[PDB]
């Protein structure tokens, strides 16, 4: 399971 | 600005044999940024059809990717591999030793 | 020592093409899951016979997941152009990579959460999963960003629980798979590389996985010296290769011998010219 990011860079 | 001189490894798949069908590959690693030109010279004429894998990289970052090839070799035939990317002033061309 | 990574690229060109998103899985360093934005039809794949047990759910779950990155890289990617000053018609690159070490025991070791721009380190989530390391002065900004908004307890939440969770469902998938080992197949080569003088070539081929151990001596001392030893390629077909040589005085090769280390071998392969 991939992750998923939060907040862009 | 995004530099990394790739390293560069041409080979069969198999022990060769003048006359039998044998894949040739051109292990290229150790380059950034990804995009990179790989051609595959049989008698420094450009060899069509020269399938590539997908691309990974390492734990560094930096990336790399098997080109290869079908063929036959023979006693004369000679094949190489030439890679260009930005971070070589210029393409490098690298010859297969059958003994390598 | 099971493990799981999800290495991903984000790659800008010029052109009118939007960048290419790339998304590669691995379990214990074995692919087994890929997406490609440049893919007629963009979608997790298996790239692995055990990953052939989920169902269709399971695609269209991760797929999305991978829809998602993909414009959070293509947004990350034109943040970090105004952050450099950098101008608009090149080539950069954006890569992360995340995941989970388990022990043998099951247990999480560590996890890891790591971006890279231009292929130098930007910025990563350090082992306490709470605190970061900015590499570089725009590395700072982001930083800030994200501890305002309190990303490292959201990426912390996948490591331990999503990461550890999932990886020990394909594990019990796929052990039998992994485990799976391919015993080389060694030989050696005669070369004419002097007088007085010749090259023996200690080939080892078909082997999995990758790790190997070639070796040459003289009845008795390893010979470390004068040998030649190539990094491990792969043939293209899943398994590796490698050779190993040593100058060697002309008819005196067949005193030389080599042995070959693999986890595949009931014992290590001694072999001579």
């Amino acid at each position: 399971a991939a992750v998923y990011n939060f907040a862009t860079m | 600005m995004i530099q990394k001189t790739p390293q560069i490894q041409v080979y069969s798949r198999h022990p060769p044999e003048n006359g039998k069908p044998n894949i040739l590959n051109c292990y290229v690693t150790q380059f950034h940024p990804p995009h990179i030109e790989i051609q595959m010279l049989k008698n420094g004429k450009k060899i069509p059809k020269v399938e590539m894998s997908d691309m990974s990289f390492s734990k560094d970052w930096s990336f790399y990717i098997l080109a290869h090839t079908e063929f036959t070799p023979t006693e004369t035939d000679t094949y190489a591999c030439r890679v260009k990317h930005d971070s070589m002033a210029e393409p490098k061309t690298v010859y297969w030793d059958r003994d390598m | 020592p099971h493990s799981m990574r999800y290495f991903e690229t984000a790659v800008s060109r010029p052109g009118l093409e939007e960048p290419r998103y790339i998304s590669v899985g691995y379990v214990d360093n074995k692919e087994f899951v890929r997406f490609d934005s440049d893919a007629e039809n963009p979608r997790y794949e298996p790239r692995a016979p055990w990953m052939e047990q989920e169902g269709p759910e399971y695609w269209e779950r991760e797929t999305q997941k991978a829809k998602g990155q993909e414009q959070w890289f293509r947004v990350s990617l034109r943040n970090l152009l105004g952050y450099y000053n950098q101008s608009a018609g090149g080539s950069h690159t954006l890569q992360q990579m995340s995941g989970c070490d388990l022990g043998s025991d099951w247990r999480l070791l560590r996890g890891y959460l790591q971006f890279a721009y231009e292929g130098r380190d930007y910025i990563a989530l350090n082992e306490d999963l709470k605190t970061w390391t900015a590499a570089d002065m725009a590395a700072q900004i982001t930083r800030r960003k994200w501890e305002q908004s309190g990303a490292a307890e959201h990426y912390k939440a996948y490591l331990e629980g999503e990461c550890v969770e999932w990886l020990h469902r394909y594990l019990k998938n796929g052990n039998a798979t992994l485990l799976r080992t391919d015993s080389p197949k060694a030989h050696v080569t005669h070369h004419p590389r002097s007088k007085g003088e010749v090259t023996l070539r200690c080939w080892a081929l078909g082997f999995y996985p990758a790790d190997i151990t070639l070796t040459w001596q003289l009845n008795g001392e390893e010979l470390t010296q004068d040998m030649e030893l190539v990094e491990t390629r792969p043939a293209g077909d899943g398994t590796f290769q490698k050779w190993a040589s040593v100058v060697v005085p002309l008819g005196k090769e067949q005193n030389y011998t080599c042995r070959v280390y693999h986890e595949g071998l009931p014992e290590p392969l001694t072999l001579r010219w």
